[PDB]
């Protein structure tokens, strides 16, 4: 029923930590997959960390609003998931004792902690160094840096390559600040075989719609595409429409009127001496016929996601009545219209030999998943530098800076205010911790000399996975986007701000 | 930690259980692998009786519960579903794989070493492969060495004596659809009509194409000797106002004016035709097809002028009898040429007691073949089409694929040795990673033990003799292939028995239960949360 | 084929399950192996928690319901109830024994060949093991090397500090109660009193008998100094007639005549000996102990001539008693010599709250000790029994049996490699028989693995430094024992650093592990029928 006093705040805190312990051995490069059972049917076995929270019913309130932290850092960056969760679930950990042992207030610990988030934010700017945006061989790098930690790195560098090249081919951009809609512009496709190197990035779209007719082009040199709303078939009308006939002959006088306003239309468009008519809905027989020896192939029914990617890789502006049809809605600038046959399932394409359709092959259906995910942490930290062109020492450097400038300042700050302060310099350290042990190495070890060196001895030097020993960041290099820790911090703070404000719990609407 | 409900199989448990149930997949799929294996029949709910030896048959025909069991069979499926073959391989590869792996990580070995070794193989693997394969000329009118083929993939699902009766009729299918000078082939084309009555030992090739449909009218052609053909695709019966109507007569016998007035859109499209089967053959030396309807009245009209009518077509029959005749795929009537009807010769509608079945026979450019499966019963008939297709797709692949492998695991029992000594003198690995790479070579043995494990000569033993009888003619130099005779027990050269395995197959099987297997292995929790 | 019910394994399915359960019982132990151990706490359905380490505690208390669980566990008891040490080590060598031959019967091999290799390399191992003990010179009176063993057999379920308070106090007890100049020794004699209060690292080693039922009468002796002891067995309180009787008096106080009557009886046995403490220091330089009754009125006067009384003792103290003092177990008092008495030094009862504790020091010829465990609470005075028991059976094992066995898995790791090349130019085994020893050999490597996994150090690795260290001194020449260093990560001398596995130990588990084990490869078929 209800549970006020450090009670609430206990299982609250509690609850909070319990949800970073799941996902903790996968934040690192040797981090394993969850495979967990959603309840639909099939399965994930992947270890990208919102991926596994999200398939994963919690009951603790707190546990919920942790849960959700992994969501709105995956929103904003595509990358750093795992991290936030780990991160602010320590934060609120690392108030626990001063929260109830040293019984400050709640109101104190947050006035502290949302002060220490500022001052914890300017060091990690402050470490970070920029990066030219438009440099492949920096993208690259930087890209394959977070490809790292995830079963798509034994093709790192194919991985980076079709990652760059999608996010600035659907980039674009713009002043009068650069807009990179990746979701919308780089419809993804998953084709079950081949290897993983047999995928590509084509530079148009992929429909698996066969052609209307059998005896239609299977591939126009440079078709000139037509792309429309409205359907191809006899229309009716918005209204009571009915006839009724007495008048003998007549039968056939209307039922004729139905061949004749298929014709017009297959006038309206093949006007334009068009090669490739793609609408969204469908297409009558009849306009089949009249598309046919109009000369050009015709494709039915088509997504508006999958057919407005289609008009910015062939320029041609889709619209709706024909009678309005215009000659600037042409079909230039799109290269040929293959109809390749893979494994009897036919295909069409429209590369030209503003959107990508990156079209992925492994080994399994299943595999996939694992790659479409994968990929999309790469192609999301690319569009980070491509808005912010800084990037953060890598294998938790950066979380140690912050780690340190905080801890000096809170010592030297003097005040009950103190204790929180400096929690937040102590709760930091997580991440170079939960790297080194998911590395094998010895914790208590490792960071006392990490920390150290750090205390001095240049701030971009974090831990190296596979090896386990502290290397400098600069040397074997693993910066990430500057953005992922700035969200990975903001948001952690705030949720153990928020939880901290609960002293009470209760059940019912 | 937890909440409330939700199970989850954790540490070296859930590993244990994940190696656990794909070893379990493999041993029951075992069986029907290679040409010695086992023919289960197995019934579901209903008593649909129904023989195998395919694993994906055996594999999709089953409920399984177990979430590694199907991550296993989903990727089983997905190689089926491109190579068309091997999908037994896999689900043995996976398997035999993570026993293989389970031992080092079982002496402490960090599976993510395992793992490591295994792409660093499988890339040697796939190496070794396009220097193992035999370039076989694109020339295609080597019927001899494609039958080769036909057999090879059909052995392991076929009657034996059947085994020779379908090795033509598919090899030649393959053949009259493929179009020469490299270029491509879709097998769509090649339509698979299938009937009850006579065993499917009695099943048959047609050039042409075969259907059901006949011409439902008695007065009709019970053989068209000789004609033209219309590959028609307009409502020739009965229509409605597509907007809502209604007729209305104030008179007697207005009504009957208006009668014939509903029929007469017909006749209209319906004479543009007749008239055809004059402007052409209007005297005898004639057949029209039809994707749509055709009401009584019309088919009177048609049988009147001895016009055999067929309606209701198999809409993918439009591309395929556009191969078989030549004719246009005639969608509307008004811009109907005489010039495009299409041709064949004897074109007999075989009745079968009420089931129809119109022939397309003698053919000037076929294009498109109908392998007519024939068979007593249900459970054979459908056996006897997953056959045909498992060696169609099969024989069609050696030629999209300019490549081909030796069979009795002659690649595998090589890829195994040749990584076994690689690494001793390669060290183009890294350290402790050898350990994952020498399960993987050790591992690929699945299919030539397997193999024999099914014909019976004990595995160990008859492995034992190709090892030997190989490099028996390595250290006399020289390149012998060596596979296993699961007659003898002895080994013998799969080339020269006429054994083969597509390419692409073998392309599309290591990489894909690797992919599966490798994936497993890093797995280290299996949740179950989300109600 | 079958009847109604009964359910049964069968083919490789039952062995599938008989290797499956071992292995997991095997995991399941290994933890509380080597001195780098894990303690386990294990509460029951009442809440008793009770600590441990040693496999036949885990195993005895918990609650089993695998068949193959049971014969595994059954012969594992069977172990520590001769040997009185190694169950552990029994379960992990049947366990990774049918796991090393699950791998031969997987490929192929009939487990026939796998159980006669067994039985081969059993023997191998047991002449290797007398070619590879040590004969320890009967001469006891070498406290230094059996304090190694104490030790030895204690840190395997020690905490720490307190192996160094044990590892005397259990020496010194086994001795006490040993013979010298051959001849043997019965550890009953070594009374094992144990009473809370204070921690398990403040128990005591007791050169004579410590007791509890201490003289429960006021006027009693709180401390007998310097006196004899009389070993009593005869009820000296209120009795009945075998055969039933009954009182009549018929007079006012022929009642009275006859109330006196009764107890009678006693006196005239009790004067017997209390003129005995006359006959004998009659006046003053006394304590009787007797195993059945002492009624009030006689503790009277026992009490009157202050002469401690104690009644109802443990009945094998009688044995204990007569070697603790001297004097003959007198059972009848008839025949009661004065000259028969024991004779013990300070005889003090330490009162503890309610309870009675009569200790029995200073003696002349002890023979037979009393190792006081302390303790706070129930759980720790549990298993600090169950450490000294599992350690004790251990020195006086060292004796029955004039050999030892240097530990850290010295032995295991030497027959492991000689088996292997043995047969490689032995042949003194059979035909494809040469995989069960190869397995056996291989098997072995339970020990110095599992040794070293529970410290830490990579088994794989550390143990591939012995084999290393080994060969060493044997390109070298020489013999030099070499072993598993739990501390460190490398090698090192078990002799040196005071490592000993008992000589019967060995002989009976590695005779025990096979005989289960090789007997559960040749099962076939598991039934459960007979209602
Ligand atoms: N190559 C590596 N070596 C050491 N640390 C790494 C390496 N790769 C990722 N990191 C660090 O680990 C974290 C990223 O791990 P990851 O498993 O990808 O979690 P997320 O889901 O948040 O990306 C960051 O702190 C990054 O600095
Ligand atoms: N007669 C044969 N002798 C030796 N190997 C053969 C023979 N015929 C075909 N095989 C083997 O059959 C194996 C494939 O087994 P199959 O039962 O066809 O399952 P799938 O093809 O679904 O994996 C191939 O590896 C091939 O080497
Ligand atoms: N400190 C040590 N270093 C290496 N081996 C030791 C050490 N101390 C005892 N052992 C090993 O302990 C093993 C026995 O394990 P234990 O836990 O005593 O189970 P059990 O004795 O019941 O089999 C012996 O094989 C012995 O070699
Ligand atoms: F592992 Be994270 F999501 F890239
Ligand atoms: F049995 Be397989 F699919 F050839
Ligand atoms: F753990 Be054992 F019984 F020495
Ligand atoms: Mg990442
Ligand atoms: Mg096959
Ligand atoms: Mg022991």
């Amino acid at each position: 029923e209800r549970t006020t006093g450090r009670q609430a705040q206990i299982s609250n805190i509690t609850a909070a930590k319990a949800v970073a312990d799941v996902i903790r051995t996968c934040l690192g490069p040797k981090a394993m997959l969850k495979m967990l059972l959603d309840p639909m049917g099939g399965l994930v076995l992947t270890n990208d960390g919102h991926a596994i929270l999200r398939e994963i019913d919690v009951a603790h309130p707190a546990a919920k609003s942790m849960l959700e932290l992994s969501r709105t850092q995956d929103e904003e960056v595509g990358d750093g998931t795992t991290t936030v969760i780990i991160l602010a679930g320590e934060i609120l950990a690392q108030c626990a004792p001063y929260l109830i042992e040293k019984n400050i207030h709640p109101v104190i610990i947050i006035q502290a902690l949302k002060k220490a988030l500022t001052d914890a934010l300017e060091v990690i700017k402050q470490v970070s160094k920029p990066v030219d945006v438009e440099n492949d061989a920096a993208m690259k790098k930087l890209i394959q840096a977070s490809i790292g930690t995830k079963y798509v790195i034994h093709w790192s560098e194919k991985m980076c390559e079709l990652a760059l090249d999608a996010v600035k081919t659907v980039r674009k951009d713009l002043g009068q600040n650069f807009e990179i809609d990746i979701k919308r512009y780089v419809r993804v496709e998953k084709i079950p075989g081949g290897d993983v190197l047999d995928s590509r990035v084509l530079k148009g779209v992929l429909l698996n719609k066969d052609v209307v007719h059998p005896k239609m082009s299977r591939h126009i040199e440079n078709p000139r595409v037509v792309l429309l709303d409205c359907p191809l078939e006899y229309k009716k009308g918005e209204s009571q429409t009915n006839i009724e006939i007495e008048k003998e002959e007549d039968w056939n006088r209307i039922l004729q009127i139905e061949e004749e306003q298929v014709q017009l239309m297959c006038e309206q468009i093949l006007a334009v001496r068009p090669t490739l008519v793609i609408t969204e809905k469908g297409v009558s027989d009849l306009a089949q016929h009249y598309l046919l020896k109009g000369g050009c192939s015709v494709l039915r029914r088509v997504k508006k996601s999958d057919n407005n990617r289609i008009a910015r890789v062939t320029g041609a502006t889709i619209v709706n009545r024909v009678e309005d049809l215009k000659e600037s809605d042409v079909g230039t600038n799109c290269g040929l219209f293959k109809v390749e046959m893979i494994g009897d399932e036919y295909f069409s394409f429209l590369d030209n030999c503003k959107a990508c359709t990156i079209m992925l092959r492994g080994g399994s259906k299943d595999i996939l998943n694992e790659i479409d995910r994968n990929l999309q942490d790469a192609m999301a930290v690319a569009r980070n530098v491509m808005l912010s062109p800084s990037l953060s020492p890598g294998g938790g450097a950066t979380e140690m800076a912050v780690s340190v400038k905080l801890a000096e300042k809170a010592k030297q700050l003097e005040g009950i205010q103190q204790w929180p302060y400096q929690a937040v310099a102590d709760a930091m350290e997580c991440i170079p911790r939960t790297l080194i042990q998911n590395a094998g190495g010895d914790p208590i070890r490792l960071l006392s000399q990490l920390r150290a060196k750090h205390a001095q001895g240049n701030f971009t030097t974090g831990i190296d996975g596979d090896k386990g020993k502290i290397v400098d960041m600069v040397s074997y290099g693993i910066w990430e986007p500057e953005v992922i820790k700035q969200q990975s911090v903001k948001t952690a703070i705030e949720s153990a701000c928020l939880l901290l404000r609960v002293d009470d719990i209760v059940s019912g609407v | 930690l937890l909440n409330p409900k939700a199970e989850s199989l954790r540490r070296d448990a859930a590993l244990k259980v994940n190696v656990t149930s794909a070893e379990g997949l493999q041993s029951v799929l075992e069986t029907n692998l290679g040409p010695k294996g086992t023919l289960k029949m197995l019934v579901d709910g209903a008593g649909n009786i129904k023989l195998t030896k395919d694993g994906k048959v055996l594999l999709t025909e089953m409920q399984i519960q177990s979430p590694t069991a199907v991550l296993i069979a989903r990727a089983a499926a997905a190689q089926d579903e491109i190579t068309g073959d091997g999908t037994t391989t896999v689900v043995c590869l996976v398997g035999e794989l993570l026993r293989q792996a389970h031992r080092f990580i079982q002496e402490g070995v960090h599976p993510r070493i395992i793992t490591d070794g295994f792409e660093i193989a499988r890339k040697e693997s796939m190496k070794f492969l396009d220097e193992f394969k035999i370039s076989k000329t694109n020339l295609s009118n080597d019927r001899e060495f494609l039958l080769q083929v036909a057999r090879s993939s059909l052995l392991t699902k076929v009657d034996a004596d059947l085994t020779e009766v379908l090795t033509p009729i598919v090899t030649d299918a393959v053949l009259s659809v493929y179009d020469a000078q490299a270029d491509n082939l879709d097998l769509h084309m090649v339509e698979i009509m299938q009937m009850q009555h006579l065993s499917p030992k009695d099943t048959t090739f047609i050039k042409g194409l075969v259907l059901d449909h006949g011409g439902r009218h008695p007065d009709m052609p019970t053989r068209v000797k000789n004609a033209y053909v219309l590959i028609l695709n307009v409502s020739l019966e009965y229509e409605k106002t597509e907007v809502n109507s209604g007729f209305f007569y104030s008179s007697a016998d207005q009504r009957d004016k208006l009668a014939a007035s509903e029929r007469k859109f017909v006749d209209a499209k319906l004479k543009k035709i007749i008239d055809l089967k004059n402007e052409v053959c209007g005297m005898d030396p004639f057949v029209i097809i039809n994707q749509k309807g055709i009401d009584p009245m019309s088919l009177d009209v048609f049988a009147k002028h001895n016009i055999l009518a067929l309606r209701r077509a198999k809409r993918r029959n439009m591309e395929r009898l556009q191969l078989v005749t030549g004719g246009e795929a005639q969608n509307s009537v008004e811009d109907l040429s005489p010039q495009i009807l299409g041709f064949s010769g004897l074109v007999y509608q075989e009745t079968i007691g009420e089931e129809k079945f119109t022939y397309v026979t003698e053919n000037t450019d076929p294009k498109s073949c109908t392998i007519l499966i024939k068979g007593s019963t249900h459970y054979a008939l459908a056996q006897t089409k997953d056959a045909v297709r498992d060696g169609l797709r099969a024989v069609a692949n050696v030629l999209k694929d300019k490549n081909i492998i030796p069979g009795a695991g002659a690649f595998y029992i090589a890829l195994s040795r040749y990584l076994r000594s690689a690494n001793m003198n390669k060290l183009g690995a890294k350290g402790k990673t050898k350990t994952g790479i020498e399960a993987f070579a050790e591992a690929l043995l699945v299919i030539p033990k397997t193999l024999v494990k099914n014909s019976g000569f004990d595995p160990l033993d008859v492995l034992a003799m190709v090892e030997d009888e190989l490099d028996d003619a390595q250290d006399s130099d020289e390149t012998r292939y060596v596979g296993v005779d699961l007659n003898i027990g002895d080994s013998c050269d799969p080339t020269i028995e006429g054994i083969w395995d597509s390419y692409r197959v073998l392309r599309n099987a290591i990489t894909g239960a690797t992919g599966i297997a490798s994936n497993l292995l890093l797995c280290d929790e299996l949740l179950r949360a989300g109600r």
